[PDB]
């Protein structure tokens, strides 16, 4: 082989390039994978213009039956409160998110008229462009020394609070395990980030370590690609769908055992839950510093349009420039602001409203339990839980038409009741029918005894 | 596609020295981005930013470094332009806050003082009804005192109110269609309504220019999303033809639909819509039109009807008409106009509908009482009064800048009227001296735009008078002259 | 699809000494074939063909020389196996008459002597009703003297007959369809027929192996034409998939039809073909199916209702049911089978039903006696003994061929028996040495086969006695030794 190589040295140049570049070649054609027939073929215009006129789309909306029940709304003539008025019939209101009753109160008026009086309704513009208030500061302030965190950011909407807060971020390539039962906007959330969606069983720590650990060995799999993927466990404190309370100290446990953040929604326990109405870390006594973002809306308890997430600095920062539903957005007008702030100087003025709404709920959860063909779904400390039917029947139009039948029945019986409402096509996890019923410290214990006897006797009469 | 009136509009292309001159700015901000990068490495120099708790060095960092390399390197650097604190209502004249940095803008402190009288350009009021004191004011006081600030519950359960229903009835008189839905954020109402008319299988043709909103609702749904170039017939017509024509992607099958998604005006460009040319193509292919008006539903229009009077078309012609309140009539919201089929498949069908909260109650009347002063309702000449002024404000603002040497982007109609810059110092160098002349601008940069197109834009009112406007005028002709900003070929 | 009986065949792969021998022999008739052309294009060599009148020298050539070559070099040398012609009734014994050549085949010159009593492999009765005395021969002569040979007019016309409406009727109780058809022609059935029910936008699904008359009938409608693999059911799922998924080739448009055309039994291969399989793919693509029965239809089944009744399947699966009455019942003809709807829209339209002359009397006449043996209408025991004679001599021949050593293709019940040869001397050479022990058979070459497989073709009779069976054995047994065919591994 020496011979081969010494007469290969002794060969010319151009000789051995032309032969690097015949094999070269071969390497070409032998990795020629596609075969192609030199056929091609192009539509005649006439053929095209056919295709055009032979195409008809679909009408922009599906026909929709004259018998679906969302199309009748109810029309409240007065304000949502206690002892409103629905559909001309004068009612108690058990079916609104007042819980602390707010909405009424007088301070909060005058504090709004006044902001009213000193700004005006719009703001007209979004915070980078001449539309953030001092009145926006103020309540962020506020939010951040009552939750005892670092910083807070207010949204203008409920909805787009979460709906941005996840995206932001989540990103594509990254792991969420998110509770099977957590509302649509935390839904939609995790439907505009890309990443990838474990969904475990409700309230179920099993499910959630056995996640957890084939996420652990599909890392041992592939070091490199686990060091730059984040998870993330996105949990409601108190649950919207179900009425059930999340526990949150396995929660945490697990979060320093593997090594994956806490996103928590507090939309129904900001300011019901706890001593002095601080969420579930109140209730529960965990530390605020364990859970990453906290994020709630001041629709429910506060009675004003926004919402708000709050953390340390650190997570908060990133979505004044990151989050959607703040960049692109008006600012919330100065006197819903305004209301805000007088609401959660009220609510930390006096913190034994909070304990008067925990007896009143204790009462009609007690109150409730008893019904033949109707059974509660819910914890004896929610403030808002369900009634859902003991039998069901084969198809949930005829789950809905009974609940509907019981709802109006107990309405001209001067109950006011509402049912809850789902998108039925969009719902991952879509909860059975039910009745939901809410509880306020407006309402007095008499008042809570002879709604349970109502609802009773309809639910009694109506089954049967 | 007939115009009854001449449709003019100019965008001139930016002058090759600038475009040199830009490159050369942003490769040494790149440099010294890098540069400060690696010092802030090792350590070498204190960096002012929070850390991740002790707690939790174990887990993988929450953010990638490089994303945020244009917001510590580039945005930090002129960052007092954006987000100023505002203390009265955003008139013709704002008070602004005053607030001074002495760490380089990373941290921020307000001085006792307030800047007042400060000529307002960067609020949204096009027609002048932001007003502490007035009759609007004073309705929505009247409603506030009973039915209280906000509502608790979903539109489908208890919390629709009867207001809401009034709020309807006068939005569909107002646009003429047959019926019209409200919503609590002109966000959420593209957000959460586009995924409900328009699903897997279908195509949404989108402008160049979308918002975010309209964006943002075109990814939630599953459709597929094609780009046509702005305001350019032919590519929107060419990607008509070849979608009816070549079928869907992967399986050559026919489309279920095909939905076009245009604004009325675009803000930051300034242009205004073909609206007939894209009337007569979607009649021509059977398809269906998403009409944005954030923009034009107060502003243009001999009566302020919205775009389609300002061209003259008929609005049965547009199948979804979205529009905002909170640009024109002084008042958050959003709405969706069209037939009466399409709004009760949107009110049993919307994600709005039954998972957020309605509209707050003194909204409503605020909103209410606007649009019947310009409606003529009220029966005073206010009103329309209004949108004269605003045509005449717009008209001399334009002019006269073109005249001075300046380079304009859009139609001579337009009331944002979007001035270029060109350069990354002359963003913070215009912010920082139209302040110092009490006027207050809004300066878009580099991320935002392509790269050599940075741009200050200017929202006129019918608030402005004229000697505001003159004042105006003057001190930006000044500053023109301080920072070499007219960078007009034919007029100077 | 399930088989209730087990389903076996063997196609052996050739030895590779054999493949590059006969590539040897190949190459060296090619060379000489060229040197052969060239002698004769110089007139050095007389050359014995007819040539263009002088008058007609000037016009184009009629033919092309080299597609001639093959003729001209290869057949011509070994011409002397085929068109030999016999002068009896092609029974087990089959009378030839002898010629010879003395100028290398090219002309032939008949001698006296008349070759008696040589066995007839190549005749295809299976059943043995190629007699020249019976029943069915006493019946047709007596249908000829009262009716006369032939009918001078077609079926839509007067030439319309009662004997075909019986022979129609006879045939649809037969096979067990709601109705069919015959005509006077298997190749007019299949080349008539096709273009009738498949036009142009239709895909035909063709085997790999399919007869002429298949292949020229799918060729005159104007439908896409695809093959598959013979007997690869993995193919012909393939093709269908695509087919279904990817609609036609240009404008994907959703074909009008599929139509899959295969056959009983292939009678060069020997194969039958995997029914249920084929059944279980129309049922789940929707396609339709034409089977072609020519060879399976008195061989193949219990009682001898073809391929259908061998596998068990239901008569009603398949949608067209070809056949051919040369084969079997000893009469030429052709037919179709189906539902009404079917029938009934080929007797409207129909090249042959319309255009060309229906059966002759006596035949149709020999068809029915021969039908009602079978069925057994005369009450006698014949008709299955036929059945199980053909069936043990199948079974008895197949095994005692492949014990000795030689390569046999094909199922075990198919009752052709394909021998391989492999080598285009070893053709001539084996026709010619069976010839002279007086056996004959039929051998086929290169332009029919592929280049490796040449074969020597056995079709099995219920006329054949044991004694015939144990001569022709032992015949073979001796020649294959001399020639050196026992290319067997497995067994020699
Ligand atoms: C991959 C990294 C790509 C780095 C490209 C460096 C380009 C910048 C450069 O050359 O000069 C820079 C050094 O730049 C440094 O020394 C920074 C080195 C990387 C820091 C990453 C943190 C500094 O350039 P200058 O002289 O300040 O101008
Ligand atoms: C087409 C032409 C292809 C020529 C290939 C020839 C291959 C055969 C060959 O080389 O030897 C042959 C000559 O072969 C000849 O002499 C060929 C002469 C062809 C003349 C045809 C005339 C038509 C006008 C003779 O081969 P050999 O020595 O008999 O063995």
């Amino acid at each position: 082989l020496v011979e081969m190589v010494q007469a290969l040295y002794e060969a010319p140049a151009y000789h051995l390039i032309l032969e690097g570049i015949l094999i070269l070649w071969i390497i070409r054609l032998l990795f020629s994978k596609t075969y192609k027939l030199q056929e091609r073929s192009d539509l005649t215009v006439k053929e095209k213009e056919e295709l055009i006129e032979e195409w008809q789309p679909e009408p922009l909306v599906p026909p929709v039956p004259k018998d679906h029940p969302a199309l009748n709304y109810n029309i409240v003539s007065g304000p949502p409160s206690h002892k409103t008025v629905v559909n001309g019939k004068e009612c108690i209101n058990f079916a609104s998110f007042n819980f602390l009753g707010l909405l009424d109160n007088p301070r909060v008026k005058a504090a709004a008229l006044a902001s009213l009086k000193k700004y005006g309704v719009g703001t007209c513009g979004p915070r980078g462009f001449y539309g953030t208030f001092d009145v926006h500061l103020d309540l962020e302030d506020r939010l951040a020394k009552f939750m005892k965190t670092e910083e807070a950011i207010i949204y203008s909407y409920g909805f787009a609070t979460i709906a941005s807060a996840i995206p932001a971020y989540s990103k594509r390539g990254d792991i969420v395990f998110v509770d099977r039962a957590a509302c649509f906007a935390i839904q939609k959330g995790l439907q505009a980030s890309r990443s990838d969606i474990k969904l475990f069983k409700h309230n179920d720590m099993a499910d959630l370590e056995r996640l957890l650990k084939e996420q652990e060995i599909e890392d041992q799999k592939n070091p490199r690609k686990a060091r730059v993927t984040r998870r993330f466990i996105v949990v409601e404190g108190l649950y919207m769908n179900t009425g059930t309370i999340c526990p949150l100290p396995e929660l945490v446990k697990l979060k320093y055992k593997y090594k994956a953040r806490i996103f928590l929604e507090e939309s129904l326990s900001f300011g019901v839950l706890g001593e002095h109405g601080r969420g579930v870390t109140e209730h529960y006594g965990i530390n605020i510093d364990d859970i990453d973002l906290i994020s709630a809306n001041m629709e429910n308890a506060l009675a004003s349009i926004g919402g708000f997430c709050c953390g340390r600095s650190f997570v908060i920062d990133h979505q004044r420039l990151s989050g959607q539903g703040y960049c692109f957005s008006a600012s919330l007008p100065p006197l819903l602001a305004a209301a805000a702030i007088e609401a959660l100087n009220i609510m930390e003025e006096n913190p034994g409203i909070f304990a008067v709404l925990k007896e009143k709920c204790g009462q009609i959860h007690k109150a409730l339990q008893g019904i033949s063909g109707l059974k509660v779904v819910g914890e004896s400390l929610s403030p808002a839980f369900h009634l859902q039917l003991e039998e069901s029947t084969g198809s949930r139009e005829q789950d809905v038409r009974l609940l509907q039948e019981i709802v109006d029945q107990c309405m001209n019986r001067s109950i006011a009741l509402t049912q809850a409402r789902y998108l039925e096509k969009e719902e991952k996890c879509l909860p059975p029918p039910s009745i939901r019923v809410v509880v306020t410290v407006e309402q007095t214990e008499e008042e809570l005894e002879r709604a349970a006897s109502t609802i009773k006797e309809v639910a009694q009469a109506v089954l049967l | 596609g007939l115009y009854k009136r001449p449709f003019n509009e100019a965008f001139e292309e930016t002058p090759m020295l600038v475009a040199v001159l830009t490159y050369v700015g942003y490769g040494v901000l790149t440099l010294f981005g890098y540069l400060r990068d690696f010092l802030r490495y090792w350590r070498i120099e204190k960096c002012h930013h929070a850390t991740e708790r002790e707690e939790q060095k174990d887990f993988v960092s929450l953010y990638q470094d490089f994303e945020n390399f244009y917001t510590r390197n580039l945005y930090m650097r002129i960052r007092d332009n954006w987000n100023r604190p505002i203390c009265s209502v955003p008139g013709a004249r704002v008070d602004i806050m005053e607030r001074q940095s002495h760490d380089y803008n990373w941290s921020f402190k307000y001085t006792g003082n307030i800047i007042k009288g400060v000529i307002n350009m960067g609020s949204y009021n096009y027609l002048g009804f932001a007003r502490n004191t007035g009759s609007c004011q004073e309705a929505a006081a009247k409603v506030l005192e009973e039915y209280g600030a906000g509502v608790c519950s979903t539109r489908q359960e208890i919390g629709n109110l009867d207001k809401h229903e009034e709020l309807e009835e006068l939005v569909a008189r107002f646009l003429g269609v047959e019926a019209a839905m409200a919503y609590g954020m002109g966000f959420a109402t593209n957000s959460m309504n586009i995924p409900a008319l328009v699903g897997k299988g279908c195509l949404i043709l989108s402008d160049e220019l979308n918002h975010a909103s309209l964006v943002l609702g075109a990814r939630l749904s599953g459709a597929t999303i094609r780009i046509f170039k702005h305001n350019n017939m032919q590519s929107l017509e060419k990607l008509l033809k070849d979608a009816i024509v070549y079928g869907q992607p992967r399986t050559r099958r026919p489309w279920k639909k095909i939905l076009i998604l245009v604004e009325g005006i675009y803000s930051m460009e300034g242009s205004i819509v073909r609206l007939p040319e894209v009337i007569a193509l979607k009649k021509k292919y059977k398809a269906y039109l998403y009409l944005d008006e954030a923009h034009s539903i107060g502003a243009l229009g001999p009566t302020g009807r919205g775009v389609v009077e300002y061209f003259g078309l008929d609005p049965e012609d547009v199948d979804v008409m979205m529009g905002t309140f909170t640009k024109s009539f002084g008042a958050s919201g959003g709405y969706i106009g069209g037939k009466k089929e399409l709004i009760d498949y949107l009110r049993t069908h919307s994600h709005s509908a039954v998972y957020a909260t309605s509209l707050s109650p003194p909204v409503v009347e605020q909103i209410i009482t606007s649009m019947k002063c310009i409606m003529g309702q009220d029966g005073t000449s206010l009103g329309k009064e209004c949108v004269q002024q605003l045509a005449e404000n717009t008209r001399y603002f334009r002019r006269r800048l073109k005249e001075m040497g300046f380079i304009i982007y859009g139609n001579e109609d337009s009331p944002v009227v979007p001035l270029m810059l060109y350069m990354p110092a002359k963003i913070g160098a215009f912010g920082r001296e139209m302040l110092k002349r009490n006027i207050g601008v809004v300066v878009v940069g580099f991320p935002a735009t392509p790269i050599i197109e940075s741009r200050a834009r200017f929202c006129l009112s019918a608030a402005h008078t004229k000697e505001i406007l003159d004042t105006a005028l003057k001190e930006i002709d000044e500053v023109g002259d301080l920072l070499q900003l007219k960078y007009s070929r034919h007029r100077l």
